[PDB]
């Protein structure tokens, strides 16, 4: 037999283990709080042509005063933010902030670091393996939306093993031609366009009739406890940024094109559960981050 | 009282949850009928089978045909002990009912042979739909499996098997054939050869009450192939169960038979029903005496509870019609006080247990009516029921009740109920031999006549394939249920005054090609002696049935004759389906064909399969 | 007031979805085949058709060898088929002189009654023109049937017949004949799904009386109607020729119908006919389809769509329930409108029963404004101002077929030779009226010790050369029988003394219009009587010179009307015992006397 | 001639006919208005040392005060608007939220009840049918982006129909290589990347030449009246949590991978005028149980 694949969910590198304690944790709300205030006083500067919401903003989040000549990187936060967002990502990447600085930044303002306490959908569409018979082609393609093209070129009918693994909630399966899809020992229903499928249930036969190529598209959606502050928009933006700000460029590191991809195949993986625990604090780093970028580029 | 455990499919009726059909709607319109009940529709179904049979079986070409078949039978030359005459009016009638009996039987294994050696030649793809298609109905599953066989007779539904049945398959009817025969005359103590001639002219009451309650039953194969496929695991064990359903069904058949010659009356299936029925307070009760059985059926219906009871048809010689209960399945009460009402069933024993037994379990989804007419229209029209997942759960306990892990056992009963048989024969011979004499008494109950395949019968041949002007007639020899010494004679008529027909028999390897001339009289061609196993050794080979094939010229009847060197030879036991997989035979060759046009002197005799090539099953290579 | 049981047991009932109603019908069908045709007698007579048609002098290409198990299966079905067409035709060219008899009785029918049913109305003028049939019921029908008219039945023909004989790379002249014994697989899969339909001039008189006001009217429509049904009839015949299994109605309804929610789907292959029809019943409202037979390069079964009447769903999932229909596409079409129209006065049992018994049982609902509105639309149909058109259609089911004749052979010859493709599919049986074929005509006329057998020569779909023969056998050593051919300006006798052998009677030549010119006279159709004593059986032989004789385009309202040739003559009759040597020949009838056509006088 | 058809646009299912009055769409804007402010309220008290906006909000939401050891499940407002949300999907659903209690809830807040006041626009991409000869083969996949591969197998080059529909307003055909494409009885142009179109000119007929596979991609815009208040990020967000909680579990009902799909599929069946109107309010209600959800969080 033959078994494919999707290409994110393929050997994910180790996270970071350092910055989880309580402390750790108001630490990156606090800063997710000042960075969207900061973001709010540039645009509350700029439409009553005064600089002085922003220095307010500024030294806030800083703990120093604006000045001209200098080049507002961020002061100590940026610094702080930058550095745990690197030991986030690998566990390789040394952490370099101080606990005594983390604390202290901690307390410029009062907000609960309970990171579990909300909730958000996320859509990569995990297929952990799909195994066919000889003289059948299977191609995985997609990441948000997976289409299966199959081809048989053997005498009969083959049938076609999908799994979708035991973490995603549901899954929605659509094909270019009707289909019939079943579960391991039910009967074979009538050809049907569309399927909706719960992962938990167990490996899923999908018989392939002898002809024209049959596609599948597979959407999926899985629920992941992330603190009520989080933003999905925010945080692929600031995914996007430390990427090509080189904040992931680490030995041993495996790069995805999307956050969606990096927390469900980081829950794929030996101790997920630990595992998305770190990520979601890392989300809401990367939301700091976009916001705290966007403000003050450089 | 019993549990069968079988796993069972849920019913959704058509009445739906207040198990009553709305009226003016699709669903009362498809909604299944009481065809015994209602005397328009029960007076029809005599009408239709009456027209049937004399359609294809004329009394007056019956009548006229006496003659020259009793003529046939005595240029037979048997022992002064197995002589059979048919101016005797009890021997010519239990052989109408035998003849007529046995061609049906006949036909129905020689479709089967087919059936099996198509199953054989497409063993690849019917093993794939067997194992890949596990979860699905029996008739989708036979759909499929007579499809890919590339068969005749595709069709399963009734209608579609009503459609393509043969002229020789149709049921005997029995009232038809007890029309205009003398019954009753009397000598008064004269022993002149006068008297005597008229007292043979005539048949006694009895003979006359039995004919008018007989009925046939004759399974066709692809009504059989369903129960088999309901667990099947690959070809070989599909064919296993094929043959043990039919091994079954003629140990039956022969069985029906005799209780036609012993001398006794057979009783009649009949149902009872209320005097006056009262809305929601009905009951019925049907008591089935299969004439092709070792075992009776009395299902009744009591509001929404279904109880039957199976009943041995032997040893009720003590004021009742009923024996031991075999098996019971609750309590069910005969006396019950109603007008009563009489029918033919058209299944057998077996067939009606199987239903009896899915609507017991189903009694609670299904409606009252629909309890009474999926049962009605099955067991006296061999109506499948509509509901899908009612008949394919039925078919579930037909392989159950056929198989060896069956809850009742059929040996034992079949064995038992011969005994009772013959027994009873030698009580009913004894008793007249003392009353009227030794001379009357042979007169009305024959000693030859013993069973389908004990008797000495003849079967007319019909023939549609001519190769080159010669008409190619067919008869299967073989099965047999006994072993001893068995004899094979054919008889040609044509118009032409010099005739040159041939014969031809298909073993496993090679065949035997003959020549006669001899026509208008019979002609011994073919001499068996089979074993304890049925298995008979044919030019070295051991087989189980053989094919014979009559090649004739402007011919207008072919008819084989077969007989037995000693009466009542033995029955050897029946088989079943562990034995049948045991050993595995080929029939692939029956299909081979030889021109006795192109035929040169040298290719008579028996020539095996490799001295011819490739095609070219009558020219011998030179 | 009343209890409402006696309505109930007065409804429609449904003929298909019942398995009951289903196996009742199938039983009777086949019983009444069998009675009328015996397999045991055809089959014995098989040789003395084979000599018979060896007799006749065919050329090689053309001539037909019924020793071939195909070419003899091919036979019977066209034998059936023609005969009960045939004798369809003499009994409306019957119909139609008992019209033309009382024309000022009629057109009075016509024009003063119009108020009344279309049933009532067929009455009143069969009472008039004093018909042989006076019954327009379905019982009356039935019970006033010969048995020639009883349509055929697949399963009981393909009955018995053997089925794929395997001889490995053989070309032993052995090996050919067990060959030829044999038949494929696909011809047994094509007799399986056949029916045969041939209506009634009584049933067709409804639909032809119900608008029209003048006998010519009358006259013209009936012949207009029954030219589409020999038309589809011919169609019938070569769908099963070419090496193609042919479609099967059935219907589709719900694996667990539920009582408030059923649907119903009908799908209609009429095996005579270009064209078929789709409908479906969801609630109480009714949408129908009709397609096209012809093209289907796909897998799906249905072609193009040339009338609709909504959205038909065809990929509905449920039971299959399989059925032959007793009505040809152009009732059921005009059923279907009819119901449409109607389908808010009517409850769902009324539209269920109405449809399943007419597409099965060829029986007319009892409404009496439904089954006025159906013959009306059955009349709008089969005029010149019919929604579909027709001539285009039956002209495009003809080049199919033929296409698809080519391809199978080809197919054939390059996977076996060329005589084991020629065996398989033959290129003598291409349409009913093309092919050679014969008819066994029944007498019950008695002339002075001679028995009279009447045939029908045309009408022609086709035109070029055709040849017209007779076989005689008669109990008697010697004998001497006579053959009448009368058309319009007189008859021609001629005398024989040949038995058990085919003998040349009449060499015709007909042209593109159909239309031959019997001694300087044009005519459309003659009759042929035969008088022989103590006859067992007589058989007329049919030939066209070439084969595959080219087609007739088929005849409209106005093509009917334009042209008029009398029939009244057909009636007249003679008397051979009496005949006389100056007597015999071609005469007129100014040379006979008033009412003696047996001496010139 | 084969057919091709989008996936997503097959049997559409009846939508729920119930709580389509003015007063039920009074409720649901009510409901979503009172949402987003409970998300607020929380995230002001988190970032604050007391409790009392939360109090209050909650207390205006369940009309019960919040307490310490109990779930927090959101009241009578949040049965009644799942039970709302079942209603709407499909016809086969229960209504059993009676229309005083709605109206009861309605009253909470002061809004407007207009479904039309705005617009939004949906990119699903309708291709009705593709039409094809038989020489060839055409596979549709994608319902944000349709990809159609297009292979000729025959002799010449083939024409290909393709029919988005009347609904939809522009369409971008964009073609791995330069293809030609023009409508019924027009001269077909250069061979050009890309072609913009509206689907209302008619059957596009596009030249399909014998070689290497021609992959068309198809994006589409669509434009249907909403309320003012519609956010597509948090309706896209809402209608998965209803089908992963399974307010959308009933009997013969169609299922879709998105919103955007959901109304495109209504709008494009016979009375979809009428359907996207009971659509549009199922929307509103969605994004109302997504900010109530996350505000309050249940297993």
């Amino acid at each position: 037999a033959n078994r494919a694949t999707s290409a994110f969910l393929d050997n994910p590198h180790p996270v970071g283990v350092n910055y989880v304690d309580e402390g750790s944790r108001q630490f990156v709300a606090v800063a997710e709080l000042l960075a969207s205030k900061l973001i709010d006083s540039s645009r509350e500067s700029d439409e009553s042509n005064s600089d002085v919401p922003f220095v307010q903003a500024y030294s806030k989040f800083a703990d120093d005063n604006p000045r001209h000549l200098r080049v507002k990187t961020g002061g100590k936060m940026a610094n702080a933010l930058t550095n745990v967002i690197r030991s986030y990502y690998s566990i390789n990447a040394p952490a370099i902030v101080p606990q005594v600085e983390i604390d202290r930044l901690a307390s410029k303002a009062t907000v609960s670091g309970d990171m579990y306490n909300s909730y958000a959908i996320f859509n990569s569409v995990p297929i952990v393996e799909v195994l066919s018979p000889a003289r059948t082609t299977v191609s995985i393609v997609g990441s948000d939306r997976a289409d299966v093209t199959m081809l048989n070129t053997g005498a009969g009918a083959a049938n076609i093993t999908f799994n979708f693994g035991q973490i995603a909630e549901t899954v929605i399966l659509k094909g270019s031609v009707p289909f019939q899809l079943a579960r391991l020992n039910q009967p074979m229903p009538a050809a049907r366009f569309t399927y909706k499928l719960r992962p938990l249930d167990g490996p899923f036969i999908v018989v392939l009739p002898v002809g024209n190529p049959l596609v599948i598209s597979a959407t999926a959606a899985t629920r992941i406890q992330v603190p009520l502050a989080f933003n999905k928009a925010l945080v692929e933006s600031g995914f996007q940024t430390a990427m090509n700000d080189g904040l992931f460029d680490i030995q041993n590191v495996n790069y995805y094109s999307s956050f969606d991809e990096f927390i469900i195949s980081q829950y794929h993986a030996q101790d997920g559960i630990n595992r998305v625990s770190t990520c979601v604090i890392l989300g809401l780093a990367l939301q700091a981050y976009d916001q705290m970028r966007r403000a003050l580029p450089v | 009282a019993y549990s069968s455990g079988l796993s069972q499919n849920s019913i959704i009726s058509l009445t739906g949850n207040d198990r009553t059909v709305a009226d003016g709607t699709f669903n009362s319109m498809i909604m299944p009928r009481a065809v015994i009940a209602n005397e328009r529709e029960h007076f029809m179904k005599t009408r239709i089978d009456k027209i049937e049979h004399d359609l294809n079986r004329s009394a007056k070409q019956e009548m006229m045909d006496r003659q020259s078949l009793a003529e046939d039978y005595n240029a037979l030359n048997l022992a002064v002990g197995q002589e059979i005459k048919l101016d005797i009016a009890t021997q010519h009638q239990l052989n109408r009912l035998g003849s007529a009996m046995y061609k049906a039987d006949h036909e129905r294994e020689t479709e089967l042979t087919d059936l099996i050696n198509r199953i054989r030649e497409n063993e690849v793809t019917v093993n794939g739909i067997l194992e890949n298609q596990k979860a699905i109905t029996a008739a989708e599953r036979a759909d499929l499996l007579l499809e890919v066989v590339a068969s005749t007779a595709k069709s399963v539904s009734a209608a579609g098997r009503a459609a393509a049945d043969g002229s020789g398959v149709v049921p005997v009817f029995g009232p038809s054939v007890a029309n205009g025969i003398k019954v009753g005359i009397d000598i008064a103590d004269s022993v002149a050869e006068a008297a005597i001639a008229v007292k043979e002219s005539g048949i006694i009451t009895q003979l006359n009450d039995v004919y008018h309650a007989f009925q046939s039953v004759h399974v066709a194969p692809n009504d059989v192939i369903k129960p088999a496929a309901v667990v099947a695991g690959t070809s070989t064990e599909l064919i296993g169960n094929l043959q043990a359903i039919y091994s079954r069904l003629r140990s039956h058949s022969d069985i029906g038979f005799k209780k036609a010659t012993v001398g006794d009356v057979i009783p009649n299936s009949y149902m009872i029903k209320p005097v006056n029925s009262t809305e929601y307070a009905s009951w019925q009760l049907y008591v089935i005496h299969p004439v092709q059985g070792s075992l009776g059926l009395v299902v009744q219906l009591m509001g929404d509870a279904l109880t039957y009871n199976v009943f041995a048809q032997y040893g009720n010689t003590s004021a009742s019609e009923f024996g031991k209960t075999v098996l019971t399945g609750g309590a069910t009460n005969t006396a019950l006080e109603g007008t009563k009402v009489k029918f033919q069933t058209k299944v057998t024993a077996q067939q009606a247990l199987a239903l009896t037994m899915a609507l017991k379990d189903a009694a609670s989804m299904l409606s009252q009516g629909e309890l009474i007419g999926y049962f009605e229209q099955y067991i006296n029209l061999a109506l499948e029921p509509d509901n899908l997942s009612l008949q394919d759960n039925m078919h579930k306990y037909h392989h159950l009740l056929t198989s060896q892990n069956s809850p009742i056992d059929w040996n034992y009963h079949d064995e038992e109920m011969h005994k009772w048989l013959d027994s009873r024969k030698t009580t009913n011979y004894d008793a007249m031999q003392k009353k009227d004499g030794t001379v009357i008494a042979d007169i009305h109950i024959p000693k030859v006549f013993n069973d389908l395949r004990n008797t000495t019968l003849h079967c007319k041949l019909e023939g549609k394939q001519t190769i080159a002007g010669y008409t190619v007639y067919e008869y299967l020899i073989g099965p047999w249920a006994h072993y001893g010494d068995i004899d094979y004679s054919v008889v040609v008529d044509t118009l032409n005054e010099e005739t040159k027909w041939y014969c031809e028999v298909i073993g496993i390897d090679g065949h035997l090609l003959i020549e006669k001339s001899v026509q208008h009289k019979p002609e011994k061609i073919l001499e068996l002696t089979v074993n304890d196993s049925g298995v008979t050794s044919f030019n070295g080979r051991n087989h189980d049935r053989l094919k014979l094939k009559v090649y004739v010229k402007d011919s207008l009847s072919v008819k084989v004759f077969r007989n037995w060197i000693g009466i009542n030879a033995p029955r050897v036991k029946t088989k079943m389906f562990n034995d049948h997989i045991g050993v595995k035979y080929d029939y692939s060759h029956f299909d081979k064909n030889i021109s006795p046009a192109h035929l040169t002197l040298t290719d008579l005799g028996w020539h095996t399969w490799d001295q011819y090539n490739a095609g070219n099953w009558t020219n011998i290579k030179p």
